[PDB]
RNA sequence: AAAUUAUAAC
RNA sequence: GUUGGGUUUUAAAAUCGUUGUAAAGCAGAUUUGUUUAUAUAUUUAAUUUUUGUAUAUAGUUAAAAAUUAAUAUUAGUACGCAAGGAUUCAUU
């Protein structure tokens, strides 16, 4: 039982019980907030939102583009595609192969 | 041969090894001066 | 050990050879090659080994300084058919050089034609003694 | 670049230089900024 | 058409004892080799980037040009292949009649009478040969 | 201490591939990499117009083929004619532009070809011909502007 | 792996003066330029311009937005910063497919327009379906997807098994391997899945159990001339003098002596896709796999390769959910030599000759 | 890559799978016929039973088979029965052939040359109308 | 290049490209093995954190000055040019890519104060064109009547960008006299404070444009009053800069030049004309000095 | 390999020049050596005194 | 042209 | 001062202790955390801007010279083929 292997057979289980009471921690504290003042500060958008991040085209210290890749994920919508039907393939998507050689900046 | 400059372990992650082969009275009983990882 | 090297999870030790029959495989290479002879690059033939063997072949072969153009007697037809496998083992006898050498029977740029009249079985004996003593007669002893 | 920068806070053209030293209780106030002095 | 536009191009140059071989469907890969006596190893180089450039706007294809080492230069059009020779190192090699005395590589050659007569080759030399048989 | 290697230079100048049911040379007549690239002495033919013996010239270097790339090889090739006239030496190191082996070599577009013997031309140090005139069909793989623009493309290819 | 690093830059450099954009601090209720004013007073510290109004800030934000509204094509490329792109609708440096179940079902060879030669493997993929979806305690990106293959009557798998076909609904599939999929690329289960899925030139991975060798020595399994060393930290003797070291005592962990050779789990990881036949549901790779016939093979893309994705601006685009088809679109009115979507030419050259 | 991932030399394993290729160093002698003698594990082949050489596993597999023509039963052993219901069955696909060549097939192989009338005279009018599998092979409850 | 054409590429151009697929080159691809769980297409977002993807659920990290759990900590320029909520990880586990689940919340753009709505504004088209130091290059690119000054007649908004050039020389760029007053009485009280008046003079006399330099004046009070300097515009105002102790010519002409530029481009405000400096007998005798 | 592990010819940490003399750890695993003062085989290599810099002349 | 090789290849 | 050439370590090993290698025969499912024999980054040829710089000519990038790999939740003493590669091709 390496050290950073019992490590993780005792805080696995533990970090599991403590992020999940967290995410509960915050449905107490989105509910009090909607019980609370609704237009307010509040710690950030307290409906279970995430703030989107407005700030992540840089140019670094190298003087040259570095862009910030942030996506985030509605529990909505990623629960409508789990029941509803996608939409019909374009046919001009399938029929056009996918070409080798991608080409340069030509 | 001439066993020269014991080195006693105190225990590890604690002692830092240069500090093993200090407790003999020499130029180490100081900190070394350029370290390898 | 630390390694594990075979693997039995059910998903990789299972074998789909039992459903094969669902799905028309030799249907299918007709329906592949005859796209080929479709295409330019083959002409179907129906050969029975005694009736290619020793017919003469113009082969072409394009290439870029020039196309090859070569004569050479069949002397293999591997395929016995119009199936993709093809092959023939010319022995195409060039100039003071030898050469055998195979055909995949698919190929655009290696094209090529047989002709049967000249190529009697009792031709292609001889021209297989010819390649055997170019053949063994060149071995630089 | 040359090293880890720091930009010292700047101000408008004409509120650059020679701010007015006009207070509020223990607070240096001007139309643009405040700060405790 | 190209062949004979190389010709009006060379001969400006001062290229002498030009000569043209249609070698197409003879033994040879190319169709119409042509050759050329210049004089200095600058003179071939010329002749040499000449042609290059009537192979950039007219027929476009012109990807390669290499550096140096011009003693024989050769140029090839593709199938059109120009040698650029010294005065000399041609009363050395063919400058024809390897070419010119080439029969038209026709069918039915299955070991003629024997092939040993290679009057463009006893015209260079001997060159011991030996017909096979299966014997 | 630690004999880490001996001569150790041979495995700078030759083409060696473990056999290991992957890794592995094959007779040719498989694909592309078709194997055994002809490493030691082995008495090539010569065919060009020379009193290179054109029966018998001993090999220099350990490696020849195109699937091992005969278009860069530098391929060094030692003269040992048995008989040349009773205008070269029996002495000498010339390059090489290999033509053709016996060896069934297997090509890109599976034309599987072997010639009667396996020949080759001797050329020079600016890779320029020796001869005048070439007595045998060449390969494809003699088509590079390295053994292209001295060399007369003798002529009917394969 | 030199060339595979992204433009470095730190985070104690993404500050104010380094945003391509006006830098946006803030204020819970909404953004904003300046920085938040703390409230009690008393907080704040000395020299620390609590700005009210800055022009420049200002300014420079006003002129960036009214040049924007009112030329859009030419601050085309700043339309995300205050319009960030929704979920779904395949953004392509984030999305992950699924892949489907392919069977080795033969091989034979195919020849481009060039002269070159492939030799093709023919993957047959019966009737995938995704049989269930999967989230490790709904945590993020920890999504999967498990796609069958080749309905099979009940009497042939194990209860145990079978019972979990006859939970989620799907037709007791012959197998299903499952792959991680971002949440934007997830589907119904039971979704039909078609071949068409693969688009006929993307690089596409592979995994097999390849041909079983059973018990091979050290010249078959690692055949070699000469080696063993990995020598490494252990001492040694160069340049005499203070010399005592260290040899081995122990046959270090990953030696190689003889084995099993070859049940494993292989993985192509860049073949690229050469013939879609989605009548007979079948696709050809232009490589020979190591494995027996009637193997299954989870087919998956490359995601990225020699540094640009795969599914980028240029190149296709896939259909991103999965492959859906038409309502008329029945594959049984026309003959197999119709539903055929070949391949644009893998190389460049014939490559008998070389580079013109 | 365009050579097969595996050489020509290579030996897969006994139950492995067929794992097609193209390659050319094969077919000994004139295959599947009535007697091939192949012997080996992989599936189109007969089980090589254990015997002290490849002649003398002929000589045994002749002699199981003109003792299955006297008495139309037999008892062997190990890898011998499946070795032998595949060759009664090659005779009797070779009894219905009735060729003149035929009986002297079957006239090399049996160390009889009265089995062999015996094995055309019943087997036409016996085995007629069955298509194949001709012989039963029933594992006994028992061991040597 | 070309029409895009990849056929027409090759065929006529002869591009070649790179392989893509079926190349015998290494085919960049890290992550085959390093890499453990869900993969996105984005190319090498985890090639800093040495090729892995493993931790990462941690919120705190080793941070230096501005990176992650400094954001309670003061100080002054990341207390001003970064948002507090806004600290990442530390200094080389850079987010690249960061996925997060929950709706998103965009709190909108702010909006602009001070501008009266319903004021149309006229607005100046800058341009690399223009000598990138001329008086228009300054001036706020969008001018609001809300901003401009009319108790002094101005037409357009001041500038709000002064030039960060150190200025060194001096001239009449719209001034309109320079004197000064000392002391000779003077002898111990502010030794430096008068040996900065008068050197401010002998820097003075030096100024840099074709005038005579005899804008400049130099008075001898006998007042006994610590030197003093008045500086008076064009269009009538004065500048007195103030003369602390322990300050030296070098900083004085960095004074005035810059509520120079602030005059001038007031007058420039004001409809006044505009010398513009440009190359004459000073950027010459003073590029010998090389 | 992030974690490290590259470790030197043997060296682990070493003091200050102190003249020609610099001294040295010499971690590895023993020693062996000799010793211009003194000439007397000295396993000791937790400490070598190397003389200017040549590794052939030691404490 | 010979009986040989080595072969640590089916 | 007499004086100096030598430098190196073994010849049948049931492994018989550790070692590592593979393995315990079907798991619907690689991979929250262990551990990395994993191993090269370049000697070449031929191009593309022989143009920059100098009297001769770079410097970058690509094509060509070879095989890719993931551990542990299910009932067991035949051949994992009833074998002659079809999960019974017709019945006996």
């Amino acid at each position: 039982d390496s050290f950073k292997e019992h490590y993780h057979r005792v805080h696995l289980p533990r970090r599991l019980a403590l992020q999940r009471y967290i995410k509960r921690e915050e449905a107490r504290l989105s509910r009090h907030k909607g019980k609370a003042v609704a237009a307010a500060a509040a710690a950030g958008v307290q409906p279970g939102e995430v703030a989107y991040k407005y700030n992540r085209w840089w140019v670094s210290n190298d003087h040259e583009f570095v862009h910030q890749f942030a996506f985030v994920e509605d529990p909505d919508v990623t629960r409508e595609k789990r029941n509803t039907l996608p939409l019909v393939t374009k046919e001009n998507i399938w029929k056009e192969p996918q070409q080798t050689f991608f080409l340069p900046f030509a | 041969a001439a066993a020269a400059a014991a080195a006693a372990a105190a225990a590890a992650a604690a002692a830092a090894a240069a500090a093993a082969a200090a407790a003999a009275a020499a130029a180490a009983a100081a900190a070394a001066a350029a370290a390898a990882a | 050990g630390y390694t594990r090297e075979r693997t039995n999870r059910h998903f990789f030790v299972s074998r789909a050879n039992a459903f094969f029959s669902r799905l028309p495989i030799s249907r299918i290479q007709r329906a592949l090659a005859m796209e080929a002879i479709k295409k330019g690059s083959m002409k179907p033939w129906k050969h029975t080994k005694e009736q290619i063997i020793g017919s003469p072949i113009t082969c072409n072969f394009e290439y870029n300084p020039r196309p090859v153009r070569l004569i050479g007697t069949v002397m293999d037809a591997h395929t016995e058919e119009t199936s993709i496998k093809g092959g023939l083992k010319v022995y195409a006898r060039s100039e003071e050089a030898n050469m055998m050498l195979w055909i995949p029977a698919g190929n655009p740029k290696l094209k090529y034609e047989v002709t049967a009249a000249k190529g009697s079985f009792e031709h292609y004996l001889d021209e297989r003694s010819k390649w055997d003593e170019a053949w063994l007669t060149g071995r630089a002893r | 670049f040359q090293s880890e920068p720091y930009f010292e806070e700047e101000i408008e053209a004409y509120r650059a230089h020679h701010r007015p030293d006009v207070y509020v209780y223990k607070y240096n106030v001007s139309p643009t900024h405040l700060s405790l002095r | 058409e190209d062949v004979k536009e190389i010709a009006n191009i060379l001969s400006s140059l001062k290229v002498r004892d030009l000569c043209c071989v249609d070698v197409s469907e003879k033994t040879s890969n190319f169709d119409y080799m042509m050759f050329g006596t210049c004089e200095g190893a600058r003179h071939i180089h010329l002749a040499a980037w000449a042609v290059q450039d009537a192979d950039k706007v007219h027929r476009i294809s012109k990807i390669k040009r290499q550096q140096t080492d011009e003693l024989w230069e050769v140029v090839p059009v593709g199938r059109i292949v120009v040698n650029l020779m010294v005065e000399s190192f041609r009363e050395e090699m063919t400058l024809e009649r390897k070419w010119a005395v080439t029969r038209s590589m026709d069918p039915l050659a299955a070991a003629n009478a024997p092939i040993s007569e290679g009057r463009q080759v006893k015209a260079h030399g001997l060159w011991t040969l030996t017909l096979n048989l299966q014997d | 201490g630690n004999p880490v290697n001996k001569t150790w230079f041979r495995h700078n100048l030759i083409i060696r591939r473990k056999g290991s049911y992957r890794s592995r040379w094959g007779n040719g007549t498989e694909g592309y990499g078709a194997g055994v690239p002809l490493s030691d002495q082995v008495k090539l033919h010569c065919v060009d117009n020379t009193n290179c013996k054109h029966v018998r010239l001993i090999a220099k270097a350990t490696a020849e083929r195109f699937a091992h790339c005969r278009v860069f090889p530098a391929v060094a090739h030692r003269v040992s004619v048995q008989r040349f006239k009773g205008r070269v030496k029996p002495g000498n190191i010339y390059w090489v532009c290999l033509f053709t082996r016996r060896q069934t070599n297997t090509r890109m577009s599976g034309l599987q070809t072997n010639f009667d013997r396996n020949t080759c031309i001797i050329m020079n140090d600016q890779r320029v011909p020796l001869g005048t005139r070439v007595m045998y069909c060449a390969g494809r793989h003699v088509n590079h502007k390295y053994h292209l623009k001295a060399v007369v493309l003798a002529n009917f290819f394969v | 792996w030199y060339r595979c690093y992204p433009s470095l830059m730190e985070e104690k450099d993404r500050d104010m003066y380094h945003c391509y954009y006006p830098y946006l601090f803030d204020h819970g209720d909404k953004m904003s330029l300046y920085p938040k004013i703390p409230d009690n007073p008393r907080e704040w510290q000395v020299e620390q311009l609590q700005t009210t109004y800055d022009a420049i800030r200002e300014d420079k934000y006003d002129a960036f937005v009214r040049l924007r509204a009112k030329f859009p094509e030419l601050y085309q490329d700043t339309y995300a910063w205050d319009n960030p792109p929704p979920f779904g609708e395949f953004n392509m440096f984030y999305s992950v497919r699924f892949g489907m179940i392919g069977v080795k079902a033969f091989t034979c060879k195919d020849y481009d327009d060039l002269g070159n030669q492939f030799d093709c493997t023919a993957f047959w993929f019966p009737d995938n379906q995704i049989v269930k979806h999967s989230t490790r305690n709904g945590d993020v990106g920890t999504d999967k997807v498990y796609v069958g293959a080749m309905n099979v009557p009940v009497e042939f798998h194990k209860p145990h098994v079978a019972a979990f076909y006859k939970a989620a609904g799907v037709p007791v599939k012959h197998v299903s391997a499952g792959f991680p999929v971002t949440p934007d690329a997830y589907a119904p289960v039971g979704t039909k899945l078609d071949v068409r899925h693969f688009k006929p030139g993307q690089e596409v991975t592979i995994t097999f159990q390849n041909t079983d060798y059973g018990y091979q020595g050290v010249m078959f399994r690692h055949g070699f001339d000469g080696g063993y060393v990995w020598l490494g930290d252990s001492k040694w003797q160069r340049r005499p003098g203070c010399m005592g070291a260290e040899g081995q005592k122990r046959i270090y962990p990953g030696h190689r002596m003889a084995g099993q050779t070859g049940a494993s789990a292989e993985t192509y990881d860049g073949v690229p896709v050469w013939r879609i036949d989605y009548k007979n549901s079948l696709i050809y790779l232009p490589t020979l796999i190591d494995a027996d016939v009637g193997t299954y093979v989870k087919f998956r893309d490359t995601i990225n390769t020699k540094g640009y994705t795969l599914w980028n601006e240029h190149r296709g685009t896939p259909p991103f959910p999965t492959f859906i088809p038409s309502e008329e679109e029945d594959l049984s009115k026309l003959a197999t030599d119709e539903g055929q979507l070949t391949s644009p030419p893998l190389y460049m050259y014939f490559r008998d000759e070389f580079a013109a | 890559g365009r050579p097969p991932p595996v050489m020509g030399h290579a030996k897969r394993m006994r139950f492995a799978g067929v794992d097609d290729n193209p390659s050319v160093t094969h077919k000994p002698w004139d295959t599947s016929e009535p007697l091939m003698a192949d012997y080996g594990w992989e599936r189109g082949k007969l089980p090589k039973f254990r015997a002290r050489s490849p002649f003398h596993r002929q000589q045994i597999a002749r002699r199981m088979v003109t003792e299955l023509i006297r008495k139309d039963y037999v008892i062997v052993g190990g890898a011998r029965a499946p070795a032998l219901r595949i060759l009664a069955d090659h005779v009797v696909e070779l009894a219905k052939a009735g060729d003149t060549d035929s009986r002297q097939q079957l006239a090399y192989f049996l160390h009889d040359p009265l089995m062999v009338d015996k094995a055309f005279d019943e087997y036409p009018r016996r085995f007629r109308d069955m298509n194949a599998k001709y012989a039963m092979m029933t594992r006994l409850k028992g061991r040597r | 290049p070309a029409s895009h054409y990849t056929f027409a590429n090759l065929k006529k151009l002869g591009l070649c490209a790179p392989q893509v697929a079926l190349s015998r080159q290494p085919r960049l691809r890290p992550h085959v093995g390093h890499l453990n769980g869900l993969v996105y297409p984005l190319p090498y977002y985890a090639m800093w954190r040495g090729n892995h993807d493993k931790y990462t659920y941690n919120q705190a990290t080793p941070a230096r000055w501005g990176e992650g759990n400094t954001n309670t900590m003061y100080h002054q320029h990341y207390a001003h040019a970064k948002c507090p909520t806004d600290y990442g990880r530390g200094g080389r586990e850079f987010q690249f890519l960061s996925v997060k689940r929950g709706k998103l919340k965009r709190k909108p753009l702010p909006t602009v104060q001070y501008v009266d709505p319903n004021s149309k504004p006229q607005w100046v088209f800058k341009s690399w064109h223009n000598p990138l130091s001329a008086p228009s290059m300054w001036e706020r690119e969008v001018q609001y009547p809300e901003h401009t000054p009319a108790h002094t007649g101005a037409k357009r908004p001041l500038a709000v960008v002064a030039p960060k050039t150190s200025h060194k020389h001096l001239f009449l760029m719209h001034m309109e006299k320079v004197t000064v007053t000392v002391s000779p009485l003077l002898f111990g009280y502010g030794h430096t404070l008068q040996k900065a008046a008068l050197d401010f003079y002998r820097r003075g006399l030096s100024a840099r444009s074709p005038f005579p330099s005899d804008k400049m004046f130099l008075y001898y009070s006998i007042d006994h009053i610590t030197p003093k300097i008045e500086v008076t515009w064009l269009d009538g105002s004065v500048y007195v800069p103030p003369l602390i102790e322990g300050v030296k010519a070098q900083d004085l002409i960095q004074m005035v030049m810059e509520q120079a530029w602030l005059a001038a481009d007031r007058m420039s405000a004001e409809g006044r004309v505009l010398n513009p400096i440009a190359i004459d007998d000073y950027k010459w005798e003073q590029l010998i000095a090389f | 390999a992030a974690a490290a592990a590259a470790a030197a010819a043997a060296a682990a940490a070493a003091a200050a020049a102190a003249a020609a003399a610099a001294a040295a750890a010499a971690a590895a695993a023993a020693a062996a050596a000799a010793a211009a003062a003194a000439a007397a085989a000295a396993a000791a290599a937790a400490a070598a005194a190397a003389a200017a810099a040549a590794a052939a002349a030691a404490a």
